[PDB]
């Protein structure tokens, strides 16, 4: 996520969203699981959006 | 009273007062849920703080 | 009756028994509010639907 | 008098002693009662039922 | 209910007083 | 048998409980009543030690692990071969460290000594008790005792101290190794001063305490005294052992997070927060 | 890449503490020798059969004192000669105790009451040959600090509430300056020391508590053989006196209380 | 006297010991009278509700 | 049997005596509260 | 004695205690009693079963 | 059997007595209590 | 005898050890007798089956 | 074999082997407690 | 003698001795004989086998 | 197998009592 | 071979043997309670 | 003599000793007989192959 | 040889062989015990 | 020589070369045993 | 260097020679073992 | 009420009566001060 996703959009993002040596933002584990050993302690909220599940 | 017993009582007071303003500010309490993950006694077990639990949960 | 206080010492009956009631009563009020239903403060009333990590034992 | 207290003074502190004691329990019995009218306890084995 | 608490509140106060004018 | 001077010291009384019936001695051993009830409870929970070793998979001594029970299991009295072994062998170990406790308390009652001994021994019956019922008390399941087995309570401490994820943090811990290191400190001072004054290079005087304060005075500059050192001995020590059930009994009743978070109260102290 | 085998199964750590285990062993060894320099060779029920155990008693050693009082040997070759205490076995099969006798058990020489045989002679100070335990109207360089009880004129006071006698003096040790006896005259006028560890000084009331004996029996506490000095001796005497009183003092405190 | 005073200051004492507590209940009380308007305790069983 | 307080203080006996029945009333009392059917605040659940 | 009780306070204490232990054990009878009322114990090996 | 107390006073063995039989019943209570089949207070589950 | 107790003392206390033994035990008797109506231990190696 | 009572003490053996045969009896009972077979209280599993 | 006792009442002793253990010994034998009935033990080395 | 124990129980209190007579 | 009680001390052989000996049937009897094959109360499984 | 025992009791306490050594040596050949019977030791290096 | 026991004491030479012997009589018997091939209460697995 | 003796105590040197034996043939027979080759318990592997 | 023997006392010079000599001998003899090359015993550990 | 001071120390009450009001201002200060709403120096959030 962070290699090919996150990294590439430094240029997208302005220099307010970027951090002190001016790299994009990045994900960690807390980022999904916010201090939970599942995220929404497993609640799944994709099963009615498939087109979030299939890649174009 | 000596001088330097008052001193060492004042600064004995003062210490505990401290001491009491940083436990009560900071300790939680019992009850507290576990979870046992691993074997008997191995002590392999999550803690749960149900209040903090609570929070979460909403 | 009234003769055990000859034989024991009101200074230490009635300290003994003010520090004992006073901590009795303190754990009674205390027990109390742990429960739901004695709780007079926020009084009485989800983990279902956000359930712990199961035991493994 | 292993303590130190005369007859008359263990006379004196037993009467007000058992009248210490008497309102202390009258007080608590009120307290019980008010209590009870609050928030009854001892529910029947299905339960308190509201 | 305001009761609960008034008992258990005056009362001993007015039981001291009372106990200590006999 | 006995010392050259001890036979007169052999007197009756000093008891507690049971009095003529068990004050005897047994070679250097007095018995009295505690007596009895130590050496009761030592040798069951011994036996019921090796018998639940002998349910176990092992003889080798240092594997040997007899755990408590399930966490399932609450304050419940669990089946022998599923923790309820455990339990009894702790119950004989409370019972076996109070008689002896209360055994030394008569035996110095016997010899007019003062009580410090077993005063001090308490501590260690405390932090004990601390891991095995006040700490699983306040946790709501007697699974949280450490298992018997020489390296399988170690294995308990080093699960439980990551349960916090780094242990060192813990405040009352800090201070408890410090008594513990102190205490060690002052023992090697200690027994090296005494032995310097009463073993001077061969051929010279013994020396007294005129060389035993002035020595820490000529290097420290200040000399705590004969009594001063063994009433520090006794408090470090003791201190060691309290400060030690204090650092567990927090862990867990009282704190379920990483113990260095909790210096987050410092971090955000208004004077310097960020 | 096995670096520290030495065989297949043995390697170098283990080596270094088989290593430790035998030295350990010998340390064992040499302070349980060490700790059989008193009290050894054990006495039996045999007019002439002596114990020393394993490990053995060790070699002779020997301690130059101070002041020209001698030279101490331990283990001695012939011990100390004990007190004769007075007692009465309790039954006769080994490992029996005795019940002291006397109206006074304190000075029975039994249980608490025993004491042993040291010098005869006061402890001297290291500079000087001065006895290092002297009374503050000897020692006049020594006075009572202040923010400080002043026992001096307090009532002696026996567990009971029986007022023994007034202390007088206190008893200072000149290499530490501290204080180790109070002397007390009693109502029938002796004189005697009371150790000032089994001494609760209550300011408030101007009372010197003793926990361990009547008023009575503390008229019957020794006395010193020359009233400006102690011998190592009359030490263990008035000390071996008033701590027996704790079991001695009363019938209730030599039985069980529960 | 374990105290140290007579009878004459006993009754000095209690009077004014009483006359004291007077005052700090009865303060107490209009505390607690205030205290119920803001937020009243004792709840139903079936919750506070407004 | 009144001979025993001939022997032991009264002061003693009841004082363990009354701290021995106090415990063993705490154990049953938490024994009950611990149990479904016979705990009388929270009731059977 | 060893007490410092006469015989005749001891025969008067032992009344006492035991007239005290008589009453403390017809109190907790009556007390099993009500106890029994509210939920009896004892159940069957099937289960109390209402 | 009488003359064993005229070595031993039977007063001073009531209370270690007394214990002993206390700590004996609470271990077979409680053992009864844990298990399932004689547990009279909740009963069998 | 070194217990103080006189012929007559050692007999009465030996006669009251014997009947409090005797009802301690005839009290047990019963006790487990009505244990065994409530519920039977011993059971077959198959199990107890109701 | 009666000679044995002139060489040891009798109160010292009495209570010697009073606490042995207390604790051999209690170590089997909770022995056979420990067992599936001969648990005869909640019998076998 | 060590133990200090004459000949006669180390005879006595070792009477009731001897006695208290045959009684105690007999006791445990119908004891295992009543265990025996109930669940026997020493099993073959394939089991019990019902 | 009820020999086995009939006679390590039994056996030594024999061998007891019958030593006890020398 | 009797002079050797005039050597040894009859009451310390006799205790010390009489420990020895009862630890070593206890931890024998063990042993065989820990095996598959010679356990006698549950057996073989 | 270094013991404390006289000749005399030296030749009593040997025979006593012998005897109830060879006595407890007797009973354990029989238990070790019997134990032999119900379960050998000592197996093959295949096993003991039932 | 028989010089030797006016050097040493035959008691405690004869305490020291006893307990030495012991100790590695039961040594060796623990390590066979350990072993597959000598083990002779289960046998080789 | 003989003239070591002169110097040193028979009986410490006995006993000093007693343990020291022991200890080192318990070391060599220990070393085998850890070996592949020269264990003559269960041999090689 | 006989005279050595007037300074220092024979029975502590040769209690500690021998400490000395065994400690070095013992600890040439496990060096050699770990080695590959002069492990007599099985050879090259592998 | 004037007799209050022939009870107490002037001295001592005036002194533990500023220690205690100021360590209780001080109390109260910082306590409103870690709220967002009371916060009077960086205001809310
Ligand atoms: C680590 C390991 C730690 C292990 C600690 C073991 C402690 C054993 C206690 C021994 C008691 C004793 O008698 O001392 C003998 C011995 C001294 O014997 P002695 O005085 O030379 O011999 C006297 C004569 O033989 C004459 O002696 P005697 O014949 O008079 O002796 C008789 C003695 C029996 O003693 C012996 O026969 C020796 C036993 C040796 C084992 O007493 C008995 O007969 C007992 C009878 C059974 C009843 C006992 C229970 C009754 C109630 C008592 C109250 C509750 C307990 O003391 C020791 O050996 C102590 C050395 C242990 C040092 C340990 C240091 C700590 C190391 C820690 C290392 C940690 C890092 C690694
Ligand atoms: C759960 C339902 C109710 C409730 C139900 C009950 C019932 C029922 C009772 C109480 C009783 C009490 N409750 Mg409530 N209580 C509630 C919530 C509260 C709240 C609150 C913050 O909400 C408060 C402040 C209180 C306050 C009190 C106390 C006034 C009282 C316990 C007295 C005591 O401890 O005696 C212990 C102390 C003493 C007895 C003094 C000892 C005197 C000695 C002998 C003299 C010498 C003193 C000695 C030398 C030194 C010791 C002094 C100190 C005690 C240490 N309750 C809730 C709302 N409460 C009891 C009562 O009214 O008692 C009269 C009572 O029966
Ligand atoms: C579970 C069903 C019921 C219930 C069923 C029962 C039954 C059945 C009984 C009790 C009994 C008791 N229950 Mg309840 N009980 C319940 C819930 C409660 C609640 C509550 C907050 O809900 C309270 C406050 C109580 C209170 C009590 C006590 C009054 C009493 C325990 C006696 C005791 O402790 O003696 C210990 C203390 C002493 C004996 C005092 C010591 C006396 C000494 C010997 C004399 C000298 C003292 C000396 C000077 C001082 C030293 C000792 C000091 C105490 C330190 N119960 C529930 C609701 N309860 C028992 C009773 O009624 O006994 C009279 C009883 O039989
Ligand atoms: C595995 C097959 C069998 C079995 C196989 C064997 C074999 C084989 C033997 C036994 C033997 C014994 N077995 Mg078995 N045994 C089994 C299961 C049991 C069970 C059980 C609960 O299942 C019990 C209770 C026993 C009990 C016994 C003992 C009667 C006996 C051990 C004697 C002893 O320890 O002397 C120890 C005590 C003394 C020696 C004291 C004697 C006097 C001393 C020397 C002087 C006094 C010293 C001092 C004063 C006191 C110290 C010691 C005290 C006794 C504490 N076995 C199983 C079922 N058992 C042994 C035996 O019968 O020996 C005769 C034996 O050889
Ligand atoms: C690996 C091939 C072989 C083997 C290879 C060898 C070789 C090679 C040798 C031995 C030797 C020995 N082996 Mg091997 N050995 C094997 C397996 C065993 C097994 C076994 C269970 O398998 C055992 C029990 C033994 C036992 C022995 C000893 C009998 C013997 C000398 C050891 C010793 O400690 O002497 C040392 C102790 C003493 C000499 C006693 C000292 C006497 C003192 C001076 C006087 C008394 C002092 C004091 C009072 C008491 C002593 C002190 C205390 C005991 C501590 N071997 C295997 C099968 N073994 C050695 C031997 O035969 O020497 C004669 C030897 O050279
Ligand atoms: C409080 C300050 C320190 C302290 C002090 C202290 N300890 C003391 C004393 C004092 C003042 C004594 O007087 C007493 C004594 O007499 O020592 C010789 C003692 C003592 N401290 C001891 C040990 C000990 N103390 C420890 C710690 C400490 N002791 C503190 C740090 C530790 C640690 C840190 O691990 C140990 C192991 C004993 C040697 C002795 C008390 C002996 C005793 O209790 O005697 C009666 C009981 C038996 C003889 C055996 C009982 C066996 C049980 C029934 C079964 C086993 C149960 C146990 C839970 C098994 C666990 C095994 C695994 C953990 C491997
Ligand atoms: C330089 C000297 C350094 C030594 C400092 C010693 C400090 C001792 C007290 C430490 C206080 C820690 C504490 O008290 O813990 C904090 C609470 O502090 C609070 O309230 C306020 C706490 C009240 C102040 C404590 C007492 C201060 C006055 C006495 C000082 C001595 C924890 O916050 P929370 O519970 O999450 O939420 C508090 C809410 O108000 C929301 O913010
Ligand atoms: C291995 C332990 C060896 C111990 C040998 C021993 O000595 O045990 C003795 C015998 O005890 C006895 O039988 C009487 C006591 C019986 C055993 C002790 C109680 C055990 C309780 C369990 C101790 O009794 P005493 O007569 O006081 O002392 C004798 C010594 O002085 C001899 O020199
Ligand atoms: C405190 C109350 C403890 C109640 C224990 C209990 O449970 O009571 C009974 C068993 O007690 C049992 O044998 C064992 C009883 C354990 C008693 C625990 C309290 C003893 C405290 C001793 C130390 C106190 C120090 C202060 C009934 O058991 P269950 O209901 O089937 O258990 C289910 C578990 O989930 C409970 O957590
Ligand atoms: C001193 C008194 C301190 C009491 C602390 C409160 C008790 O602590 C509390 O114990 C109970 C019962 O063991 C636990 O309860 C948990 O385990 C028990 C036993 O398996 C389950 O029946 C229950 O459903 C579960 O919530 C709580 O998770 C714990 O928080």
């Amino acid at each position: 996520l962070n290699n090919n996703f996150l990294d590439p959009l430094k240029t997208t993002f302005p220099d307010y969203r970027r951090g002190p040596l001016g790299d994009s933002p990045k994900v960690w584990c807390a980022t999904c699981h916010n201090g939970v050993y599942k995220p929404l302690f497993g609640k799944s909220m994709v099963t009615t959006f498939p087109e979030l599940t299939k890649v174009s | 009273m000596n001088t330097g017993v008052q001193a060492a009582l004042a600064a004995a007071a003062v210490a505990a007062v401290a001491v009491a303003g940083v436990v009560f500010g900071t300790f939680e309490r019992p009850p507290i849920e576990t979870v046992q993950r691993g074997a008997r006694g191995l002590a392999m077990s999550e803690l749960y703080n149900p209040r903090f639990l609570a929070e979460t949960r909403a | 009756m009234w003769r055990m206080w000859l034989l024991f010492d009101p200074r230490r009956i009635l300290v003994a028994l003010g520090v004992f009631l006073f901590v009795l009563a303190l754990l009674i009020h205390f027990i109390l509010l742990s429960t739901d239903r004695f709780n007079w403060l926020d009084g009485p009333h989800a983990a279902q639907m956000a359930p712990l990590p199961a035991p493994v034992k | 008098s292993i303590t130190g207290l005369t007859e008359a003074e263990a006379k004196e502190f037993h009467g007000i002693f058992i009248t210490s004691f008497i309102v202390f329990t009258v007080i608590a019995i009120v307290a019980h009662l008010l209590a009870w009218q609050w928030r009854p306890w001892l529910p029947a084995v299905t339960g308190y039922g509201t | 209910m305001a009761m609960v608490w008034m008992w258990i509140l005056i009362a001993p106060a007015i039981g001291i007083v009372l106990l200590s004018r006999q | 048998a006995m010392l050259s001077f001890e036979p007169k010291y052999r007197t009756r009384g000093g008891t507690l409980i049971g009095g003529d019936l068990f004050d005897f001695w047994v070679g250097p051993l007095w018995v009295g009543f505690f007596g009895v009830t130590a050496a009761f409870f030592a040798i069951l929970g011994t036996l019921l030690i090796v018998w639940a070793a002998a349910l176990g998979p092992t003889w080798n001594i240092w594997r040997i692990n007899i755990a408590p029970p399930d966490i399932s299991y609450g304050l419940a009295f669990a089946p022998l071969r599923e923790g309820g072994l455990w339990q009894l062998i702790t119950v004989c170990a409370c019972g076996a460290f109070v008689s002896w406790a209360l055994r030394q308390v008569e035996i110095a009652r016997k010899l007019g000594m003062g009580l410090h001994i077993p005063f001090a021994f308490s501590f260690a019956i405390l932090a004990y008790f601390t891991l095995v019922v006040f700490r699983p008390l306040l946790m709501g399941a007697w699974g949280y005792g450490f298992p018997y087995g020489i390296l399988s309570h170690l294995d308990w401490v080093s699960n439980t101290g990551y349960q916090y994820l780094h242990f060192h943090y813990n405040p009352a811990h800090m201070i408890a190794i410090s008594f513990f290191f102190t205490n060690a400190l002052a023992l090697a001072l200690h027994g090296s001063l005494i032995l310097s004054a009463a073993n001077p290079p061969k051929g010279e005087v013994v020396k007294g305490a005129e060389q035993e304060n002035g020595y820490f005075r000529d290097v420290i500059g200040y000399s705590i005294g004969t009594l001063g050192i063994h009433r520090l001995g006794v408090f470090l020590a003791v201190s060691a052992a309290f400060w030690s059930a204090v650092c567990i009994i927090i862990s867990g009743p009282f704190w379920t997070r990483g113990w260095p978070e909790w210096w987050s109260w410092w971090l955000n102290l208004p004077m310097w927060s960020h | 890449m096995e670096i520290g085998a030495i065989t297949q199964q043995i390697d170098a750590a283990q080596l270094v503490l088989y290593t430790f285990w035998l030295f350990f062993a010998g340390l064992i060894i040499y302070l349980r020798m060490e700790d059989k320099r008193e009290g050894y060779p054990l006495v039996t029920e045999i007019p002439g059969k002596f114990l020393e155990g394993f490990p053995p008693m060790p070699a002779p050693k020997t301690f130059i004192l101070t002041h020209n009082q001698g030279t101490v040997t331990v283990p001695r070759a012939v011990p100390r000669a004990e007190i004769e205490y007075k007692a009465e076995p309790c039954a006769a099969w080994p490992g029996a105790p005795h019940e002291p006798v006397g109206p006074n058990k304190m000075l029975s020489g039994a249980g608490p009451s025993g004491y042993a045989l040291r010098f005869d002679t006061p402890e001297p100070t290291f500079d000087t040959g001065v006895p290092r335990m002297a009374p503050m109207r000897v020692a006049t360089d020594h006075v009572f600090d202040e923010d400080g009880p002043n026992p001096i004129g307090y009532d002696l006071v026996g567990f009971d509430g029986i007022v023994a006698g007034k202390i007088t003096d206190a008893w200072v040790d000149r290499e530490e300056s501290l204080v180790r006896y109070l002397e007390a005259k009693l109502t029938n006028d002796k004189s005697i020391l009371v150790p000032m560890p089994l001494s609760r000084v209550k300011d408030s009331t101007g009372q010197v508590l003793l926990a361990s004996l009547k008023g009575e029996q503390v008229l019957e506490a020794p006395t010193l053989a020359n009233p400006d000095q102690v011998t190592l001796r009359e030490e263990d005497r008035i000390a071996a006196y008033f701590a027996s009183g704790h079991l001695y003092a009363t019938q209730a405190r030599q039985e069980s209380i529960l």
